[PDB]
């Protein structure tokens, strides 16, 4: 037995030959009875290619599609199938019942809205991150159904589960674990009511502990989706040698930051943030790198401004169509210019010489009382140029998705960044800096690090060391104020539902004139498991013999951008 | 009518990108101590307390 002349009768919005096209059975193949329902409405799944969806995704929800053999002859079975549309639907009345204005205000579904059940499952969803109420029984149930009006009433089913919250989370990065610990109450008002959220965080490492307390209101003012955030936090980190994974215990600093901040949708695709955010870093014995105030602290001011543009594909894991651009500058008030002191000649000024004769001058060997000689002390005269922190910075990112051939998905980023000082006598400061090369990792840490994700290579193994040679600091890292990265990849999916989000690809990146890495790797993204990813890369360039570095391995969990 | 599934988890647990009214995320901040599409040992938790 074989198909035949597949006939569509009385359809008058969609063509013959468009749902021919979605159809996808052609006359001469085997009968399949159970594909030729599964393509008529795949009911195993709210977003299969189906034909009845293809209906009811546009509002004609009394639309039935049903099939009727009309011949069978010469081993050849005939059809006909029937579509009976009906007319549009609207929403006319949305209300919830089992809990307002918080509900109310994040609902896809308006009234006079063309009825579509993507905008249902957003709603479902989106009322399901709200976290107030039970994922598993978020029910729209259809009252007042007048098809002779074409209207349409929704109301939505929820149950109360508590406000609170508790989160244990995972990762790894950096060769490294990475834990939070999190108590979250999604409602404080000024306590019951507005969906302002309040949590009290600690994050863990190898090297960095930091907590936290946050406070977030979505939707200031209560009109547009404006998110005033702020947080109190205290931080304490080692000297963390990246490439070996060995801490010292002796040398740590703790961050004390106040942030403040604002994030506002302008085109229509734009979002402006901004932030204001004051580090108190307490340094205890960090004689490491550019560093020589091992025993002081500084003070940093930042006011942050970023325009951002955001229209990826559906997927977050999986894009398949769009751009992301991303610049941000971060300034902090420039003291240089009111501050009447030379920092050209602070070395050559009586407040700044090595002392112990007692009193004398050392240059150790006494050399009188002449003040222009001796040592300059460099802790003293770094920590009177990082007193209070100078800088500004700027970084770009561009991420562009497009489709090739069939469903392969080939993603293209680059990205600039640069660091400077006011006045160049002042110099760059050693924090904020750029760390290249590795697993990548997000800023955890809140010293201003970011760790560059170039896989090939070790973590943190192209970031410049001291090439001084004889100044006793040799192989220590000291940082990149400038750097560019070109990644490019191809990525194939292998599942794409809800609960499994599987794909392999491969990456070609060049990061700094470049070094150059290339390899192969595999994603898998669960609800629950989290993103895991494992890479294997080989680098075509050394870390004194110009040989490639290689082979290199990597395995970690989160989004680790 | 035609009418969505009982269970609605599947729903919630497929991901979507921002739309023109949900909050603006801010990326001109420091961390908020969160790992983004990180292990969820919560969810775990009562995932395992649903197969008993």
């Amino acid at each position: 037995y074989y198909f035949g002349n597949i006939k569509f009768l009385g359809n008058t919005v969609y063509s013959d030959q468009q749902l021919n096209r979605y159809l996808g059975i052609k006359k001469g193949e085997t009968y399949n009875g159970v594909l030729l329902e599964k393509r008529i409405a795949d009911n195993t799944k709210p977003d299969g290619e189906d034909i009845t969806n293809l209906y009811q995704n546009n509002g004609y929800l009394f639309s039935k599609i049903n099939a009727v053999e009309v011949k069978t002859v010469n081993d050849t079975i005939d059809f006909e199938i029937r579509i009976t549309e009906g007319p549009i639907a609207y929403f006319n009345k949305i209300y919830v019942t089992g809990n307002d204005h918080v509900i109310y205000r994040e609902l896809r579904t308006k009234p006079g809205n063309k009825y579509s059940k993507e905008e249902l499952v957003r709603t479902i969803r989106e009322i399901g991150q709200l976290g107030f109420f039970d994922p598993e029984s978020i029910k729209p149930e259809f009252r007042n159904v007048d098809p002779a009006a074409g209207t349409v009433d929704i109301e939505y089913q929820l149950v109360e589960k508590g406000s609170s919250q508790v989160e244990l989370q995972g990762g790894y990065g950096g060769g490294g674990f990475i834990g939070t610990l999190g108590l979250s109450f999604n409602n404080f008002s000024a306590p019951m009511g507005d969906g302002q959220k309040v949590a009290l965080r600690l994050q863990g490492s190898t090297y960095f502990q930091t907590y936290s307390l946050s406070f977030s209101e979505p939707w200031f003012g209560g009109k547009k989706p404006v998110q005033f955030s702020s947080s109190i936090s205290y931080s304490k980190q080692f000297n963390y040698n990246y490439s070996s994974r060995d801490v010292n215990r002796n040398q740590s600093f703790n961050i004390f930051t106040v942030q403040v901040g604002l994030a506002k949708r302008l085109d229509d695709y734009f979002v402006l943030s901004q932030s204001v955010s004051y580090q108190h870093y307490d340094l205890n014995n960090y004689y490491t790198g550019l560093f020589t105030f091992g025993n002081g602290a500084s003070r940093n001011l930042a006011y942050t401004i970023g325009l951002s543009r955001s229209n990826k594909g559906v997927n977050p894991i999986f894009p398949t169509y769009g751009s992301e651009f991303s610049i941000s500058a971060k300034v902090t008030p420039p003291y240089s210019l009111f501050n009447n002191i030379n920092y050209g000649d602070l070395q050559n000024q009586k407040e700044y010489k090595t002392q112990y004769n007692p009193g004398d001058y050392t240059k150790t060997v006494s050399v009188g009382s002449d003040y222009k000689s001796a040592d300059t002390d460099v802790g003293k005269v770094d920590q009177k140029k990082y007193n209070w922190l100078e800088y500004y910075k700027v970084k770009f990112k561009a991420d562009w998705y497009t489709k090739i051939y069939g469903k392969l998905v080939l993603r293209t980023l680059t990205e600039f960044g640069f660091l400077g000082a006011y006045d160049q006598s002042r110099g760059v400061v050693p924090f904020e800096r750029f760390y290249l090369g590795g697993d990548g990792m997000a800023n955890y840490s809140m010293d201003g690090r970011e760790t560059i994700q170039l896989r090939g290579y070790p973590n943190n193994s192209l970031t410049p060391i001291i090439e001084d040679r004889n100044s006793s600091r040799y192989g220590q890292q000291i940082g990149a104020t400038i750097y560019n990265k070109f990644s490019m990849e191809l990525r194939y999916p292998i599942t794409l539902k809800s609960s499994a989000s599987i794909y392999a690809l491969t990456f070609l990146e060049a990061g700094s004139d470049l070094n150059r890495s290339a390899g192969a790797g595999l994603r898998v993204f669960m609800p629950a498991f989290g993103l895991l990813g494992i890479d294997f890369g080989y680098g075509f360039d050394a870390l004194t013999t110009n040989k490639a570095n290689g082979w290199e391995t990597h395995f970690i969990i989160g989004q680790q951008f | 009518v035609k009418s969505l599934d009982s269970n609605t988890q599947k729903y919630v647990d497929m991901q979507f990108e921002d739309d023109r009214q949900s909050t603006a995320k801010n990326t001109v901040m420091y961390s908020d101590q969160t790992i983004k599409y990180g292990t969820d040992f919560v969810r775990i938790f009562k995932d395992v307390k649903k197969l008993l």
